[PDB]
């Protein structure tokens, strides 16, 4: 009441290295760490295969 | 008389339970069927009940 | 504030009549650093003092 709390649960589900993505778990930002929102390239470079092997579902 | 098994399957809620129960020794890999993972809790020894909650995790 | 516990220290090989050249360069674009000299003089406490925080405001002094 004294000040307004907003509280977000998380999963952690793959880490970016760098310019690209591994996946797993048991990984664990420490306190106070910056959180941000996924660009959309981000995003759909995961998502994405070989040309040889991409089907567009949507 | 010579002769063990070594089971290898992917559905053990699948195979009959009546030979998964005599091995003695497991190789766990990651396991993602929750049907599965019961199976292959109760089925392990009681000193391996807490420490293979990796299942799921494991790659 | 909080993670990044450690300050750097950046050594120059020049002079130290041309030290307050840069900082005054940093005080124009509002960065806090130690010099550790008032002019001509080098005071042991100033430079190895521990900067002061305060989290709350995301102040650090130097």
């Amino acid at each position: 009441k004294d000040e307004d709390i907003f509280i977000l649960t998380v999963q952690p589900v793959g880490i970016f290295k760098g310019e690209e993505f591994f996946q797993g778990n048991s990984m664990l930002p420490s306190p106070t760490e910056p959180v941000f929102l996924v660009e959309d390239d981000i995003l759909n470079k995961i998502f994405s295969n070989e040309k040889t092997k991409i089907f567009h579902l949507g | 008389y010579g002769l063990s098994l070594m089971v290898v399957s992917q559905r053990p809620s699948e195979v009959s339970d009546t030979i998964l129960s005599q091995c003695n020794n497991f190789i766990n890999l990651r396991l993602t069927n929750i049907n599965d993972q019961n199976y292959i809790k109760n089925l392990l020894p009681d000193n391996s009940r807490s420490i293979s909650e990796i299942l799921p995790t494991l790659g | 504030i909080k993670l990044h516990t450690e300050t750097p220290c950046f050594i120059l090989k020049t002079d130290v009549n041309n030290l307050s050249e840069y900082h005054k360069r940093f005080v124009s674009r509002n960065i806090q650093i130690i010099t550790g000299y008032i002019g001509d003089t080098f005071y042991f406490k100033e430079f190895n003092k521990e900067p002061k925080r305060i989290i709350k405001d995301n102040w650090v002094e130097f």
